């Protein structure tokens, strides 16, 4: 049957930073594993976050806030802007 | 002070029995200041009280450290 992963979306991004660099399957499994985690770690807390304020619907703010919980300092500042941009790009059109 | 009767309490230190001169009070209040409102509020608490007392006596991005 058909089981899904992320390697293709990985590989475009790979070609966005390194357009002429290969990657091993042992590595590709690692990224699939790695990305799945990082989703999960935030995904729970933001879910928890909603429970904390007795609210009942997850938004990007919680994701935004949740990211602030995990990612260290300078990197957090980067992605939060990138999180900020994309939705702005999304919401604008 | 936010307590006018305490202000009254303090002022009469020298104006008692045994004072042989004229008591000349010089309160310092800052012009164009919030102290103006306190004194007006001090008066507010003063007059809500003096009126009845007088009746009582009489009757970043893209900057990764790596």
């Amino acid at each position: 049957s058909r089981k899904e992963s992320y390697a293709i979306y990985v590989y475009k991004v790979l070609k966005q930073v390194h357009p002429d660099t290969g990657i091993s399957s042992k590595a590709m499994s690692i990224m699939n594993s790695f990305v799945n985690d990082v989703f999960e770690r935030i995904a729970g807390e933001a879910s928890r976050l909603a429970h904390y304020n007795k609210r009942s619907t997850i938004t990007s703010r919680e994701i935004q806030t949740a990211v602030r919980l995990l990612l260290p300092g300078e990197l957090a500042k980067h992605a939060v802007s990138e999180g900020t941009k994309a939705v702005t790009k999304y919401t604008s059109a | 002070d936010w307590n006018p009767q305490a202000d009254l309490q303090a002022m009469d230190r020298a104006h008692r029995i045994g004072q042989k001169k004229q008591v000349k009070v010089f309160r310092l209040v800052t012009d164009n200041s919030v102290e103006e409102k306190i004194l007006e509020r001090a008066t507010q608490k003063l007059r809500l009280d003096q009126l009845v007392i007088q009746q009582n006596r009489t009757s970043n991005p893209t900057k990764r450290e790596r």
